[PDB]
């Protein structure tokens, strides 16, 4: 009777605080302080800090760090379309075809491979890939003619 | 369980580019934990994805997740954004933990977690591993200096010793979590300089969870005195075994037995209290009045004197329990809230009309017919006083 449905309380309740069961960690609490403080900036400041770290020592204002702030990648348009297993069609998720188009295909192409504006990805199941309009990636697949 | 039950926080968790996994302790049905996930890709914004978690403790919530998985089947069957599941609380057998991962929506699931408290739980999952080697298995590995379902073990001497044997699967995604509030101490455990200490050599990590400290975050819906409670709480170093409240946390055992690490400096008068009366049940008896009128200062009433207590203080102090006059049930219910009480307004309805059913000498035709009536009763309900 005492110890059932004890968790709630700690949410959108006006009573006295002080009679609630609350869950905490024991060592978690030395590194709880700051009250109200947004999940997204604790959140960053795990990663931002952590960044920082990496960065002073090891990387020294890495090649890395500084392609962000001047917006350059990792996983171009090539790689984008062979590394998320997930395809989204509106606001419906999807597996990607192409983990069933690499392999299974019985001719399998990759044209201009080096050169990734002309980067072309084709299967004899006629589906093919290729980048237009910058950013916009065009998977183009067919069936007969 | 309590912070991350609500759609608001966990959707705000991702949106700020975060992973997350919403709770299940607080969905009772598949109905309403669909209403959590429809609210959730409501606030999801284009693309974002989340995860789900669920426990193992017991077979009714096991038997709800046989139309729970097959929930989560039909919501990523339907294309839902939800791309990861979570069993907590035990680890499942491989015959159990091959049909989750096997699951119509297994593309949808993209990795499945797993928490090992033990040793034993620790190699069971690698046997999770190998089974499907191919497929991503999370594996978070806490401690009992976490908060909330508990454990005996160590931090460190079990990820010590079982850390060569979880890296021989490249499926295993090894992530540290507990104790955990900040940046610059979970950063030697990223780099693998943790293990120095022990004399082992470099041990990296994947991944690390936070718990706790996200429990004060804004876009949580602890409330504002509860936390300024876990703020005001001071921490502590390794934990210890001695019985206390350690730097205002005092571990307790649930109704099953297992422990729960709960705020002892916050609330001092429920988990003490507790610990009395579970250490004293023989002679309760004999601390009667001790212990009945501790139930009091904790505001766990039991009700004035029982033969001599008018039906009125009966009926009243239902309302004056349920009934909060700040949050105005009747007004409680117009947003149509997930906290509304309704099966508590309903069981001050029986209440009601037992009461009805005791008095009356005569057929009960006028009564009974009327209370009885939707459009009636219910404006009957939304005034309680009345
Ligand atoms: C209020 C609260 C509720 C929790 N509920 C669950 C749960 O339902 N299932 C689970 O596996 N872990 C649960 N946990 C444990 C966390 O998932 C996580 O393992 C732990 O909090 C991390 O340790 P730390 O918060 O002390 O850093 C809960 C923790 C807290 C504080």
């Amino acid at each position: 009777w005492w110890r059932s449905d004890s968790l709630w309380q700690a949410h959108d309740a006006r009573y006295e605080a002080d009679q609630v069961c609350v869950i905490p960690g024991t060592a978690a609490v030395a590194g709880i302080t700051r009250v109200d403080e947004p999940v997204g900036e604790l959140l960053d400041r795990f990663e931002q800090a952590a960044v920082d770290e990496v960065l002073g020592a090891g990387a020294e204002p890495v090649e890395v760090l500084s392609r962000r702030q001047a917006r350059r990648d990792a996983s171009g348009p090539l790689a984008v379309v062979l590394d998320a297993p997930d395809v989204l069609w509106a606001g419906r998720m999807s597996v990607n075809p192409v983990h069933r188009i690499a392999a299974p295909t019985e001719w399998q192409v990759r044209e201009g491979s080096d050169n990734r504006s002309a980067s072309h990805p084709s299967t004899g199941a006629r589906l093919e890939v290729a980048d237009d309009q910058h950013v916009v990636l065009s998977v183009p697949l067919s069936g007969t003619w | 369980t309590p912070t991350t039950v609500d759609a608001k926080i966990v959707a705000a968790a991702a949106n700020a580019g975060h992973w997350a996994e919403l709770a299940g302790g607080g969905q009772v049905t598949e109905q309403i934990f669909n209403d959590r996930i429809a609210e959730l890709e409501t606030l999801l914004e284009p693309g974002r994805a989340i995860q789900f978690n669920t426990l193992f403790l017991d077979p009714y919530l096991w038997k709800l997740q046989v139309g729970g998985k097959r929930l989560v089947q039909r919501a990523r069957q339907s294309g839902a954004p939800i791309d990861g599941l979570v069993v907590s609380a035990g680890i499942p057998d491989l015959e159990e933990a091959v049909d989750i991962i096997d699951e119509l929506n297994e593309v949808g699931i993209s990795h499945v977690v797993f928490k090992p408290g033990t040793v034993e739980q620790i190699r069971s999952v690698i046997r999770i591993a190998a089974e499907v080697p191919t497929k991503p298995v999370i594996v978070h590995i806490e401690g009992g200096r976490a908060g909330g379902h508990h454990s005996w073990e160590d931090l460190d001497d079990l990820l010590l010793a079982t850390y060569s044997e979880l890296r021989s699967r490249s499926n295993i995604t090894i992530c540290v979590g507990g104790g955990i509030g900040t940046p610059e101490r979970s950063a030697e455990y990223l780099s693998g300089r943790w293990a120095e200490v022990h004399g082992y050599p470099l041990m990296p990590i994947d991944g690390i969870l936070v718990g706790t400290a996200a429990m004060a975050t804004l876009e949580a819906t602890t409330s504002p005195q509860v936390k300024q409670l876990l703020v005001e709480t001071k921490g502590t170093e390794a934990w210890v075994g001695a019985g206390k409240a350690a730097n205002g946390m005092a571990s307790g055992r649930s109704q099953l037995g297992a422990d729960i690490h709960e705020i002892d400096n916050a609330a001092s008068r429920c988990g003490r209290l507790l610990d009395e009366v579970a250490g004293d049940a023989d002679a309760v008896a004999e601390r009667r009045d001790e212990i009945i009128a501790a139930m009091a200062q904790t505001a766990k009433p039991y009700f004035g004197d029982v033969a001599e207590m008018t039906y009125l203080q009966w009926l009243r102090r239902y309302v004056e329990l349920a009934i909060g006059d700040g949050n105005s049930t009747a007004d409680t219910k117009r947003p149509d809230s997930p906290w509304l009480d309704i099966t508590w307004r309903d069981r001050f309805e029986q209440m009601l009309k037992r009461a009805e059913a005791r008095l009356h000498p005569q057929d009960f035709g006028p009564i009974e017919t009327l209370f009885d009536a939707d459009a009636d009763g219910e404006r009957l309900l939304e005034d309680p006083e009345a």
